[PDB]
């Protein structure tokens, strides 16, 4: 536009810009930046324009060109500076790197000269005053950091040179010479008046800024007021900038009140506005400059917006000055300007007082110029239902906004019957019916006046329909084209709400068939941008859905709009589908933009008819045949294969979805049915293969699709493809109500869906599922670079048509996706069905569904398979599926699914895709099978799929548990106890397929894992089930510890379900098997063992390098590698069974075996620290957490015994504490029974009922739990294999190796467990100071992040406080603990009342709290306590 | 590649094997560096001397960031356990000499961090036998000699100043309530 016609034109320059964006700003920062470095005047023209330009990367060079001899360029970046502060916060946002250079100038300008106090008053300033009344200090430099300068005129010249040869002749500081700067060009400007002017003004300017973004003080008010005095009349812009400054000193608010004297008539500043206005009405005085007149409305409006300024603008009468303004002003831009502004300053003084204008007619005087206004415009512009200056435009609506703010205000409730009988009408009239001359904006003002007025006062509504202004309404707003906005689209129903609030306009209003109209704005592009989201975060169709909520609004107060509403919500769907149908549009993303329009109509529909959830208008809809072009809208041939995934499907989802949950309605779901059945029925071709030697389908229709660029954007030209992404739809749709928690819903659902036609549907969904696993695992067959097809042409043929490798690939990658986000959608939703159908028609959902796994556990490919791949990767979908729908989150299965699965199939089938996949179709056993060399690829993967599954299908803990169980009760009853028995027996023979094999190269640790909970659950079961081949599990858990060791050394990490294997396997045998396997685990660490401690002897003769071969021969040994899982497997054991393997451990002596290799490898460590190439053998940590668990298991045991020793095994009185009476009550016998057999049973928790509450106790903390209020109570039992421990010489040995490998830094977790050790070791002071005699503390304090771990600091202070703590300063430490304990009532995690006086302080509890310190030391507690308590 | 005991953490281990352990306040109160043992020891100090003056003051490049807040805690641990007068006297003693010490130091940002960060320790020791070794060494009135032994026209000394003054309010409140 013009600004381009400028720009076209600038780019004499200066000449232009004399006269009077991003290419524009770039040269005009070139320029800035050439010379800060015919030119001067050349920026100021580009910083003059650019300060209108801001005011409808150039800082850095703007604070640079502050450093400017002539003021007129400082004054002009100024300027700009403070139209930017004023309008937006773009200079307060900015960073320091340049905004503190900026400021700091600002502030070096801004600061004070000493005032009248001191003879520099800014009036002073600007009056002449001879230069000889100033005090002598102002020609004078005094600048310290030391400079002083007397006076600078025998040297007057250069001031840029002065400040450069005070650079030279004194080191001025760095990066602040600026306030020498302007000192010294102050001191050259005083002389003489210009100079001083543009430094007085330049201050004010910086002032203003920087109050907008020390400097103000007690006179600075007083003395702008006084330079506003002045009357030699040359200093307007000294004045402007001092009112601009008060502005800023607006945002003291009083003193600029007492000094201006707003607060009566007569007053300084009043009657300077009242001249400025006299002079701008009448012709003979001459006009106050535009500059200045708009720094005092300018002030004004600022000092209106403040309740004490628009108090005082009400005690001097302005609003009488304001309306003269408003009255007599011309027509010139310039004073329609100032007639915005005292508008806009009269809206501010009434909002808070309306008597002055009611009594000065203010409300006449502002008609009388919107009449005017209306009538300068009617020139150019005269048509009436029977471009505006922008100037204007801004006086009427600020106008109409008073107006509009007026209405809706009492002070006029009586008598504002009387505006609609002035003029105003006739104007309002030509506004609204010459939109397009006046914006959209002020049509919406108009319209909005006219709906507020009709608010206030409906009666008068009569009055405007017998004047027309609502005919004329109605015109403007449905048969002329709507103005495209946001708002106005928003505001049309709140219109047409008062519009038809008389009957009579009612009847007017629908006469024009008002919905066909106004809906149309959702099929047009020409409002797509008005729906378009705003600010990127409002939702998607968040317009149309406010449109679609006025709407229900409307025609909830207008019933009988209902109907006509919903005939055009159904034609608005009728068209979106004559635009989806035929072949002559394209959806752009001739192009249209169907999927916005189906977004925005969709959220229109939803908003209106979810509303006001009273289903009125869901009612209306569905009886008026709105579904069919609802549902039919996701089948449209023309939409793209990416609809489905969009939110417009989504959106149409929705729609269905709220009907259905709104009405209740099945016939959303009956609808869908019958056309997912009618695409469905089209694809068949989808299902019959090649009959050759031949690949996809889809690629198969798409290379014989001739060779158009783009076959995909066509219908006819990828029918199946477009019926797949149809289908897509329409499972999405499905998807989202069967999301759904109303059980009614979730009922309908299933009644539907149970149908004849439910069940055409999901055995023809079931039969797409497996064509199109078939389709997409072969065209990634084919995307595959000659890779996984056995060189020959199983879909090369079509290929071949098709086409060096993407040029095919890039074709085929739509129908990958296309077919696999189907695939994912139909899982999805058979998942969501069965959960439905879980929780008599349901029966026969979950039996077409268990169908589909048969089917998929079943299918095999046609005969001319290059490679058994496609079967394999069937399988492990076909897998991957059957798991969501047998078993739930939490992996209980649904039994109904499991009954279904197992009577008609799948579970015969499933063990038979095992036997296939590992005989390879009966090429080879299956005995054979898994260590074959020739198996194929995906083998592992389809394994370890499978045995996930079996995993969940046996586990009697859940199958026997699962909450979705059938009731009890003519149909084959369910037992999960028989599926259990043939799925294990089933199983069992399997995973004897597989007990030894050597693993598979990937996916053999994942497979070892869950074939080691298969059998783990099935010791555990037959215990289970026999209750309700035995010797088969016994000859298992007898040949099964070679096995584990084999996976032992394949597989480390399966070595925590070989434990639990183990301990199944004990638990169903005698201690006799413990005891087999415990020496044999035993004997197995102590050949290792001894191996490494004959690998580490010290080389004396050299045969081997003895240096880099021995370091790391300790480290990689075969039997190195066994060691750290032979012992981390033999501590497993410990911690389950603490005292037998205690008592093995003690008495084959391996314990010393293992002192001993920690003893013989430090040598071997050291030296690796002297190549700075240590690398630490893993083996290192399992054999000190054995060690360390050894000692813990000892100490305990002596505890243990001799707590024995005090109690009578029967009857063991258990108590519970009640903190309230302080009183250890007693259980009930059968209670306290339960807890002891429990306790000494070893378990960690028991649970019991008494007076019908549940409790359990915590022996972890012994604490009572009420298991309704988590109420937590403490607990006591009331009182009335000796495992030698680790040795002196034993202890001794393994603190001279934790230090050694705290030396050399060996590893984070070897640290961690050597420190462990060391804490449990060193709680005895004598192996404390050992440590510490040891120089470990340097060492600790040595260690490098490299070697830390989460615990490091916490375990090191207790090591320390472990060397601290002698036996004397743990006794005094330990009185302080008794002490502080029985003097604090402590709180505690057993609701123990903090500072109570009965439960703080009860002898059985303190020591409860104190057992920290009795571990500590026993001993010590005891003297102690006895002293102390 | 860094220590992962640094000098942060050993004062708060410090700062809890006083809070727990009598003697070990009056170990650390006694014991002093000797000269050449380390690169930051230009001769015999008290280890509270090089507390207060190397590690506590806030100094702009890091070597651990929170050195400054960990020696504040070690010397108000150092003060709370009451060990009698032992730890406390040491410890008033060697703040009143880094006091002086920092104000006859020669005008610099390093003497404006060794002041603040001893005003920092005053009131946080401040927050009772504390307070009647603070009154008998006079270590109120050399904190109003603090301005004394200022150039009154620094940028930093209004802010040593504050920071000498919110002792002084606390104190002199304590004493005349």
């Amino acid at each position: 536009a013009d600004c381009r016609a400028l720009i076209d034109k600038l780019k004499d320059e200066q000449l232009l810009l004399e006269l009077q964006w991003v290419d524009l700003l770039d040269r005009f920062d070139g320029i800035l930046a050439d010379a800060g470095q015919q030119l001067k005047m050349l920026l100021l023209a580009v910083l003059n324009f650019t300060a209108l330009l801001i005011e409808y990367s150039s800082i850095e060079h703007l604070t640079t060109l502050l450093a400017s001899s002539d003021m007129q360029v400082v004054l002009a970046v100024l300027n700009l500076l403070y139209v930017f502060s004023k309008r937006s916060n773009y200079i307060t946002r900015l960073g320091s790197d340049k905004r503190t250079p900026l400021l700091t100038r600002l502030q070096h300008l801004a600061e004070s000269w000493g005032g009248k106090e001191n003879g520099f008053g800014l009036a002073e300033c600007c009056r002449d005053l001879h230069m000889m009344k100033y005090p002598p200090s102002a020609t004078t430099l005094h600048f310290e950091f030391y400079i002083h300068i007397e006076q600078l005129d025998k040297i007057s010249e250069s001031p840029s040179e002065i400040m450069e040869s005070l650079t030279k002749m004194y080191s001025i500081p760095k990066d602040k010479q600026m306030l020498l700067f302007t000192h010294i060009r102050l001191a050259h400007g005083f002389s003489n008046h210009r100079k001083r002017l543009q430094a007085v003004q330049a201050r004010l300017h910086a002032i203003s800024i920087l109050v907008y973004s020390s400097i103000l003080y007690n006179g600075l008010i007083e003395e702008l007021v006084d330079v506003l005095q002045i009357t030699d009349k040359q200093l307007m812009e000294i004045k402007a900038a001092s009112l601009r400054t008060l502005t800023s000193i607006v945002h003291k608010l009083s003193s600029i009140i007492d000094c201006t004297g707003t607060a009566s008539y007569h007053g300084f500043l009043p009657v300077l506005v009242r001249n400025c206005i006299q002079a701008m009405i009448d012709p003979s005085m001459d006009p106050y400059p535009h500059q200045f007149a708009t720094a005092l409305f300018s002030f004004l409006y600022h000092l209106a917006s403040y309740d004490a300024g628009g108090e005082a603008l009400v005690s001097c009468g302005m609003m009488e000055a304001l309306l003269k303004v408003i009255k007599f002003l011309g027509d010139e831009q310039d004073q329609i300007t100032f007639v915005t502004r005292a508008v806009r300053v009269v809206d501010l003084i009434t909002n808070l007082d309306m008597a002055a204008f009611q009594s000065h007619s203010g409300l006449s005087i502002f008609i009388y110029r919107l009449e005017h206004e209306v009538d300068l415009c009617r020139k150019e512009c005269p048509f009436v239902i029977k471009q505006c200056i922008p100037q204007r435009a801004a006086l009427l609506k600020s106008m109409l906004n008073f107006l509009k703010k007026a209405i809706q205000d009492p002070a006029f409730s009586d008598g504002i019957r009387h505006v609609m009988d002035g003029s105003l009408p006739t104007s309002l009239k030509h506004i609204i019916s010459n939109a397009e001359y006046y914006g959209p904006s002020l049509f919406l003002l108009a319209t909005e006046v006219v709906t507020v007025f009709v608010f206030q006062e409906p009666s008068l509504l009569s009055s405007l329909q017998d004047n027309g202004l609502t005919d004329v309404m109605l015109h403007a707003l449905l048969i002329k084209d709507v103005p495209a906005t946001r708002e106005v689209l928003g505001s049309l129903p709140n219109v047409f709400s008062a519009l038809c609030l008389n009957a009579r306009g009612l009847q007017s209003f629908v006469q024009c068939q008002p919905f066909e109209r106004l809906f149309k704005v959702l099929l047009s592009p020409d409002y797509l941008p008005a729906m378009r989201r705003r600010r990127s975060s409002d939702p998607l169709g968040d317009t149309a859905s406010n449109l679609g909520s006025a709407v229900d609004e409307l025609m909830r107060h207008q019933p009988t709009l209902k109907t006509d509403a919903t005939t055009a919500i159904i034609k608005l769907l009728e068209e979106i589908c004559n635009l989806g149908r035929d072949p002559k549009y394209i959806c752009q993303k001739i192009p249209i933009p169907l999927m916005d329009y189906i977004l925005n109509v969709m959220k229109f529909v939803e908003s209106i008819l979810s509303n006001n959830t009273t289903d009125d208008h869901c009612q209306e809809f569905v009886n008026q045949k709105g579904l069919l072009p609802l549902v039919t809208i996701l089948g449209l041939p023309n939409l793209p294969i990416d609809f489905p995934t969009s939110a417009a499907c989504q959106a149409v989802a929705g729609v269905c979805k709220s009907i259905l949950t709104l009405s209740h309605e099945p016939k959303v779901l009956q609808e869908g049915l019958l056309q997912l059945d009618s695409i469905l029925s089209s694809l068949e071709p989808l299902h019959r293969p090649i009959e050759s030697p031949g690949g996809s389908v889809l690629l198969r229709e798409l290379a014989c699709a001739g060779n158009v660029a783009d076959a995909t954007l066509s219908a006819q030209a990828t029918p199946l493809l477009h019926a797949l992404t149809a289908a897509h739809a329409y499972i999405m749709m499905f998807v989202h109500t069967c999301r759904v928690g109303q059980s009614e819903i979730r009922s309908i659902s299933v009644n539907q869906w149970g149908s004849q036609l439910g069940l055409s549907v999901l055995s023809k969904l079931s039969q797409l599922y497996c064509s199109l696993v078939w389709e997409s695992t072969v065209l990634l067959s084919l995307c595959t670079p000659n890779s996984l097809p056995s060189g020959c042409e199983f879909g090369q043929a079509d290929m071949q048509k098709l086409v060096a490798m993407a040029a095919r690939i890039k074709q085929i990658k739509p129908l990958l996706s296309a077919s696999s986000r189907l695939g994912r959608a139909l899982a999805e939703l058979f998942g969501l069905l069965v959960k439905l159908c879980v929780g008599p028609a349901a029966r026969s959902t979950a039996s077409a569904l268990t169908k589909l796994l048969t089917k998929g556990l079943s299918w095999q490919p046609p005969p001319y398979t290059p490679t058994p791949r496609f079967r394999l990767t069937f399988f492990i979908c076909s897998v991957g599926f059957t798991s969501p729908m047998l078993f739930d989150e939490r992996k209980y299965p649904y039994h109904l699914m499991l009954q279904k699965f197992l009577c008609s199939g799948g579970h015969n089938a499933l063990f038979e895709t095992f036997n296939w996949a590992l005989s390879m179709g009966g090429k080879v056993p299956v005995s054979e099978g898994l260590e074959h060399s020739d198996l194929p690829d995906g083998t592992g993967e389809f394994l370890d799929a499978w045995l996930m599954l079996v995993e969940k299908m046996v586990n009697p803990t859940t199958v026997l548990e699962s909450p979705h169980s059938l009731p009890a009760k003519n149909f084959p009853q369910f037992s999960a106890l028989r599926f259990l028995v043939v799925t294990q027996k089933a199983a069992f023979t399997c995973i004897k397929n597989l007990w030894n094999r050597k693993p598979l190269k990937v996916y053999g640790g994942r497979m070892a894992e869950s074939m080691l909970a298969i059998l783990c659950h099935i010791l555990r079961g037959e215990p289970v089930i026999r209750e309700r081949e035995q010797d088969e599990l016994h000859t298992f858990t007898d040949t099964m510890l070679p096995g584990c060791f084999h996976l032992l050394d394949e597989l480390p990490d399966t070595v925590y379900r070989v434990c639990d294997l183990i301990m199944t396997a004990i638990k169903r045998n005698g201690a006799d098997y413990r005891d087999m396997i415990l020496k044999q685990v035993v004997n197995q660490v102590w050949e290792a063992a001894d191996v490494l401690i004959k690998a580490a002897l010290p080389l004396t003769t050299s045969d081997t390098k003895t240096v880099s071969e021995w370091i790391s021969q300790m480290a990689t040994l075969p039997q190195a590698s066994n060691l750290a899982t032979r012992i981390l497997l033999l501590t497993l054991l410990f911690e389950e069974l603490k005292l037998p393997c205690a008592w093995v451990v003690e008495s084959s002596g391996i314990l010393n075996v293992l002192i001993k290799l920690l003893e013989v490898v430090q040598p071997c460590l050291q030296a690796a620290k002297e190549q700075k190439e240590v690398q630490t053998p893993k083996w290192i940590t399992p054999v000190l957490l054995l060690i360390d668990f050894y000692e813990k298991t000892a100490i305990s045991s002596k505890r243990r015994a001799q707590m024995t020793k005090y109690l009578q095994s029967n009857s063991n009185n258990w108590r519970w504490f009640d903190d309230r009476s302080g009183r250890w009550c007693s259980y009930s016998a059968s209670n306290n029974s339960t807890i002891d057999s429990a306790w000494k049973s070893g378990e960690t928790s028991v649970r019991f009922t008494a007076g019908r509450r549940r409790y359990t106790v915590q022996f972890t903390t012994m604490v009572q739990v009420n298991e309704e209020t988590g109420n937590r109570r403490p607990v006591m039992l009331t009182l009335l294999i000796l495992i030698q421990g680790l040795t002196e010489d034993m202890v001794t040995v393994l603190i001279r190796a934790c230090v050694s490998m705290l030396g050399v830094p060996v590893d984070p977790d070897t640290l961690h467990a050597t420190l462990r050790l060391c804490l449990r070791l060193t709680r005895d002071h004598k192996y404390a100071m050992m440590f510490a005699e040891l120089k470990s503390t340097r060492m600790i304090l040595n260690l490098t992040q490299s070697s830390g771990f989460n615990g490091f600091t916490p375990l090191v202070t207790l090591l320390l406080r472990h060397i601290i703590e002698d036996p004397c300063t743990l006794r005094h430490t330990m009185e302080k603990v008794v002490r502080s304990a029985a003097t604090s009532g402590a709180g505690s995690t057993t609701s123990g009342v903090v500072s109570g006086s009965l439960g703080s302080r009860e002898i059985n509890y303190i020591l409860r709290v104190l057992g920290p310190a009795a571990c500590r030391n026993p001993d010590i507690f005891t003297e102690v306590a006895n002293c102390c308590i | 590649s860094k220590p992962l005991m640094p000098t942060s953490t050993i004062l708060r281990l410090l700062a809890e094997l006083v809070r727990s352990y009598v003697g070990i306040a009056t170990l650390i109160a006694n014991y002093s560096y000797t000269v050449g043992q380390s690169e930051l020891i230009k001769e015999d100090c008290s280890v509270l001397a090089f507390v207060l003056d190397h590690l506590l003051p806030h100094t702009q490049n890091a070597e651990d960031k929170d050195t400054p807040a960990l020696a504040r805690l070690f010397l108000a641990s150092l003060a709370a356990a009451g060990s009698g007068t032992d730890a406390q006297v040491a410890l008033v003693n060697e703040v009143k000499a880094a006091l002086g010490r920092a104000l006859a130091m020669a005008e610099s940002t390093e003497k404006h961090a060794r002041l603040q960060a001893v005003m920092c320790i005053i009131s946080t020791i401040m927050e009772n036998n504390i307070i009647r070794l603070f009154l008998k060494k006079g270590l109120v009135n050399d904190l109003a000699r603090v301005p004394h032994s200022l150039d009154l026209s620094s940028p930093n000394m209004a802010n040593t100043v504050n920071a000498a003054l919110k002792p002084l309010e606390t104190l002199s409140r304590i004493v005349n309530q």
